[PDB]
């Protein structure tokens, strides 16, 4: 075997040629706090929600994008690594809108959990954000831009899973937008599954738009019958009504998306 | 040698650099370009690569990386894929008109460059990135790379060689992030400036998914100047690890705002009063000079009476080289203004991919605005500081350290004017 | 005769919007066979 | 300034615009450029070529962009939208350019601005009734020893005074084309009051060359 032999936070993991940071990471049981990534996605890097130290180096790396060396030990709870954490954070929070209660995502989304996980308690932020112009891409994915994080999972998830090419940024800096750029209509039969990977409410379910909420829902475990794939599906109630469908992980079916008519 | 500068015109690389000769080939074949090209081409990859390291050039894009050691990243065997020399001719910076100045008037000299380069690392062909505002200096490229292949001086048998090489002009469309190495790699290939992330370095997977060494204008340019004249001659000028001539651009506050050739390690103060006429108004009119172009840090008065222009004594200056272009400015600016103009420049010039820069750039911009009119109190000038400290190095490219390095200069160097700023504005607004 | 004072650059006062495009529709003939991938586009 | 197309009647899907023929083999050439399976890298010339033969960008030179070089239309979309000289308006005839970064603002392009302004009538931005001078406000130009100066489609306008760049218009506005130059007494970006360098002779093929080679 040509493992090497890398340290997160001084123990010994013995990973394969290639392996990022972050998978090294994995291996231990600990998981970076990340945004753009997405193990299904290509590396985009474009968030930098991921910034590690490793030790005698005076630059914090990409971990969702960084290969390992060969005795690399990674930092994942020094002190420039939780700054570096909080830093990303109070930027991605500087914009972000407070539309916590109006918004479908709350309770369940990655931006509120990691900044309470590994941001800062309060803003510094004494300017007026930005409002971006919603999107119509669809009667199934409700579009709010203002709370989007330009993290290009919807660009990635729409060029290499969906075969749309379709979805991008336009524009330039702090106006960078992420749509379609016409008013186009984002129907494959698999465009809710942009719902799942979006980490923020920029791209929520129109049909479970403001029904429900996920504390109180209880997930039950099933089957998708709309077709013959055998797609295994959360189905989660609420007081005994049947609120959505969720993808589960299958890695041999389903990998962990599902089609439109089983969403 | 101890002092440096008063360089020669015999020692000079760029001659025609003030466009006072012909730009044409039968102009650079009679000022020394184009001379035993064949007999560089046939001593080998090797051999110039070692000149190269000789001289101690190191890269004039601005970062002053070791060319030689840059370009020995491509003598590794060929895997199938083809190799490319991409010329960064994009030139965004504020303050750095230089690369304007090579190609518009020596462009066979970048021509010959190409093709020497190109030999050194193997490479298949030369995309010169040239910017999209530089119209007439791109068509003006391609007229002397048309005189290039008549002459077969390029292309198929370049200078008699056996060695097949192009040299193709791609022209930008406005974007400084598109002077990065990377995002100009992606600019080439059709899309989005948008930096890559390193690794892979664009010698591993670069242009197209080649291996590929992007280098900037006059890191190429002198290239036949040292194989010819010989690295030690190279060498022989600025100190150790500052080694060569460079080009400087003196704009600003200066009495003659102009290019010039000078010796590597020359003082600040020699070079403006020597070549620009001096500060308007007299040396002690001087308030700050930004020493090399505005992602360097600017440095004050008390500063620049004693610092000398290569990459070392500016980095002990706590500021950087850059592209050793010097804006100079007189006790009369409003300087808050002139850096919050150049933050403003950077959230104008940024491609809005990772979040650090994205967001914090354009944050840093609403801060120095209200830091202009003093709409503020002194506790958000530490807070800005760690903004800046949290956009740079946290980036995917160095733009996010050249939006935040004239900011901690700005607040390094002049915290008393903008607490006066702002307490000025308080006691006159309330 | 040795002329400092004149400046020799003027071709750039007569270049219209297809100078750089017909110059390299003029240089399309010298250069070499580009190298192929294997394929028409990474979506073939 | 905005990043979203609406269809007007005047820019929509079914706008005419098509190439030339002469400019069918400009695309060619421009195509021949690149290796065998990246033909997405002419984009950005070829959609520049659109903005050459037509002034400005419809979304119908984005979508033929697009067809002629088999690639999807959102990634001419996002090249179009990205960098700045793409026009998705029509602009005048003149497009005015004046950088006001630091090394152009220190030597006074705020005069200059002013005097576009007050010369034509409009502002930053808009576009004069005739259609002829559109004014916008741009980043440095890579054109700093030279300041102040503008851009015209073309040329560099450089060491600028306001009657001088009062005399470019007036000038344009009577048909005829000025020279792309330095406006004071200089000639490229020589020292102003005479050369403090490179007044020798250049010395030629062979001088200082090496042995051995
Ligand atoms: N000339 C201009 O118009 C402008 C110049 N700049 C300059 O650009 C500088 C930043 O440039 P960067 O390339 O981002 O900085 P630097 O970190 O990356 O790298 C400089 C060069 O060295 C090479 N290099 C460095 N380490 C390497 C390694 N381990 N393996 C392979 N190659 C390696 C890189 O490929 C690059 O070409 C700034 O300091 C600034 O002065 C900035 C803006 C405009
Ligand atoms: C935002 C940004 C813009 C840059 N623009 C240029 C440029 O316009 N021209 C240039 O030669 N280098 C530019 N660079 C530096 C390049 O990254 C790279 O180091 C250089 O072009 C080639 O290396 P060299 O200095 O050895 O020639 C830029 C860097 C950054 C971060
Ligand atoms: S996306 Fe998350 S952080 Fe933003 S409003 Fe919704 S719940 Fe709050
Ligand atoms: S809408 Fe969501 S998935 Fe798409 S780029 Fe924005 S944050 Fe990422
Ligand atoms: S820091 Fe700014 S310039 Fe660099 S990749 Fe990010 S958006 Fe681009
Ligand atoms: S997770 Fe590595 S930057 Fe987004
Ligand atoms: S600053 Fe105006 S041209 Fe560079
Ligand atoms: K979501």
């Amino acid at each position: 075997s040509n493992l090497i032999e890398v340290f997160v936070d001084g123990q010994s993991v013995m990973v394969e040629p290639g392996t990022t940071v972050l998978q090294a990471c994995e291996k231990v049981g600990m998981q970076i706090p990340r945004f753009c990534y997405h193990e299904r996605l290509s590396v985009a890097g474009n968030c930098r929600m991921c910034l590690v130290e490793i030790e005698k180096a005076p630059k914090v790396v990409a971990a969702c994008a960084m290969p390992v060396m060969k005795g690399w030990n990674i930092l994942t709870n020094s002190e420039k690594t939780k700054k570096a954490r909080e830093g990303v954070m109070e930027f991605l929070l500087a914009n972000h809108p407070l539309d916590c209660p109006i918004c479908d995502q709350g309770g369940e989304c990655d931006l509120q959990d990691q900044s309470m996980m590994f941001g800062s308690d309060r803003s510094r932020f004494l300017e007026g954000k930005r409002a971006v112009e919603d999107k119509n891409i669809g009667p199934l994915v409700k579009t709010i831009m203002t709370r989007c994080i330009q993290c290009t999972r919807c660009i990635r998830f729409a060029s290499e899973i969906a075969g749309v090419d379709d979805l991008g940024t336009t524009g330039r800096g702090n106006d960078m937008q992420v749509g379609t750029y016409i008013e186009k209509m984002f129907m494959s039969e698999l465009s809710g599954n942009i719902i799942d990977i979006c980490p923020v409410g920029a791209l929520t379910s129109k049909p479970y738009a403001f029904t429900a909420r996920p504390w109180e829902t209880r997930k039950t475990e099933s089957i998708d019958v709309m077709d013959a794939v055998g797609s295994n599906i959360v189905v989660s109630t609420r007081t005994g009504e049947v609120m959505r469908i969720l993808p589960r992980m299958h890695e041999d079916i389903n990998e962990e998306w599902i089609s439109d008519k089983t969403r | 040698k101890t002092s440096f500068g008063s360089l020669k015109d015999e020692d000079r690389i760029f001659t025609n650099l003030y466009g006072r000769h012909d730009w044409r080939l039968k102009g650079a074949q009679s000022r020394g370009d184009w001379y035993k090209t064949k007999e560089i081409l046939l001593k080998g990859p090797d051999w110039i690569l070692g000149e190269v390291k000789t001289s101690g050039l190191r890269g004039r894009g601005g970062a002053g990386f070791p060319t030689g050691l840059k370009w020995s990243f491509m003598n590794k065997p060929s895997d199938g894929r083809p190799k490319y020399l991409v010329v960064n001719a994009d030139e965004g910076e504020p303050g750095t008109c230089k690369d304007r100045e090579i190609i518009r008037h020596d462009p066979h000299k970048l021509v010959e460059g190409c093709l020497v380069g190109g030999r050194a690392m193997g490479a298949r062909a030369a995309y010169i990135y040239i910017r999209g505002e530089f119209y007439n200096e791109a068509s003006n490229l391609q007229v002397a790379i048309r005189e290039a292949y008549e002459a077969g001086l390029i292309g198929k048998n370049a200078c008699g060689s056996g060695y097949d090489f192009d040299v193709f002009v791609v022209r930008g469309a406005g974007a400084y992030i598109c002077g990065e190495e990377t995002a100009l790699i992606e600019s080439i290939e059709g899309k989005q400036g948008k930096p890559r992330l390193k690794p892979p370095f664009p010698a591993d997977v670069g242009v197209f998914g080649c291996p590929t060494t992007v280098a900037n204008v006059e890191t190429v340019a002198v290239s036949p100047t040292i194989c010819r004249r010989g690295g030690a001659w190279f060498a022989s000028f600025g100190r150790e690890r500052n080694s060569g001539t460079k080009l400087f651009n003196i704009s600003g506050h200066v009495n003659n705002p102009c290019t010039v050739e000078e010796e590597m390690s020359v003082p600040l103060k020699e070079l403006i009063e020597k070549h620009a006429g001096g500060v308007t108004g007299g040396w002690d009119n001087l308030l700050a000079v930004i020493p090399g172009g505005s992602s360097t840090p600017l440095i004050p008065k008390s500063v620049c009476e004693t610092v000398l222009m290569d990459f070392d004594a500016l980095i002990q200056a706590q500021t950087g080289l850059g592209t050793a272009a010097v804006i100079v400015m007189d006790r009369s600016t409003d300087i808050v203004k002139a850096i919050a103009r150049l933050i403003e420049f950077y959230k104008h010039e940024s491609c809005g991919q990772c979040t650090p820069c994205r967001e914090g750039v354009d944050w840093m911009n609403k801060v120095m605005a209200r830091f202009v009119r003093g709409d503020a109190r002194p506790a958000e000038i530490d807070s800005l500081w760690e903004i800046s400290k949290q956009i740079e190095g946290h980036t995917i490219c160095a733009l996010g350290d050249g939006a935040a390095w004239p900011v901690q200069g700005l607040i390094r160097h002049f915290r008393p004017e903008l607490e006066e700023r702002m307490q000025r504005f308080a006691q006159q607004h309330q | 005769p040795f002329d400092n004072t004149t400046y020799k650059n003027l071709q750039h006062h007569d270049y219209s919007t297809y100078t750089f495009l017909d110059l390299n529709l003029d240089l399309s003939k010298f250069r070499m066979p580009q190298p192929s991938s294997g394929r028409e586009s990474p979506r073939h | 300034a905005l990043f979203v197309h609406r269809d007007t009647p005047k820019n929509n899907p079914e706008t005419p615009f098509d190439f030339t023929p002469e400019n069918y083999k400009r695309i060619e050439a421009i195509v021949k450029n690149y290796p065998e399976g990246h033909k997405a890298a002419a984009v950005l010339p070829v959609l520049d070529l659109a903005q050459r033969q037509n002034g400005w960008l419809p979304i119908s030179a984005m979508n033929k962009v697009a067809e002629i070089l088999q690639v999807p239309p959102m990634r001419v979309y996002e090249v179009a939208t990205f960098y700045t000289m793409y026009n998705r308006k029509p602009v005048g005839k003149y497009h005015i350019q004046v950088c006001t970064t630091t090394p152009c603002m220190l030597r006074n392009s705020d005069s200059i601005l002013e005097a576009i302004q007050k010369k034509l009538g409009i502002k930053v931005g808009e576009t004069t009734p005739d259609k002829l001078f559109t004014l916008i406000e741009v980043e440095c130009l890579g054109a700093c020893v030279n300041a102040p100066m503008v851009q015209i489609n073309d040329n560099y306008y450089e060491d600028l005074t306001p009657k001088d760049i009062e005399e470019i218009i007036d000038e344009l506005k009577a048909g005829k084309i000025p020279k792309p130059g330095p406006r004071s007494g200089r000639f490229s970006c020589e020292p102003a009051g005479g050369l403090t360098s490179l007044t020798e002779p250049p010395k030629g093929p062979g001088f200082g060359v090496q042995a051995g080679l």
